[PDB]
């Protein structure tokens, strides 16, 4: 992301969020 | 050059070169120069003509230095 907006022109770490589609306990 | 390259390989003329200056890592520029350089005093009668007066090119003893 740090490229993308240099690019394409303070950035803070980047939350990652899982969705999945599997096995349920 | 090489990240140059490489940056335009992915395809995410002016800010490519910043992005590539802070992406490197360089030799600073201090161990790839080679001379000295020092400062010579003011001359008495050089600043006798413009008329300016020169502190430098004074002499003085060990006393009067505080």
């Amino acid at each position: 992301a740090k490229r993308i907006s240099i690019l394409s022109r303070s950035l803070p770490t980047f939350q990652l969020i899982l969705n999945s589609n599997a096995n349920q306990i | 050059s090489d990240r140059t390259n490489e940056i335009r390989s992915e395809n995410l003329n002016d800010a490519l070169r910043e992005v590539v200056e802070d992406e490197t890592e360089l030799f600073p520029p201090n161990l790839t120069r080679r001379y000295f350089l020092y400062f010579k005093p003011l001359s008495q009668n050089c600043a006798r003509r413009y008329r300016k007066k020169a502190i430098s090119s004074k002499p003085l003893s060990v006393r009067q230095i505080k």
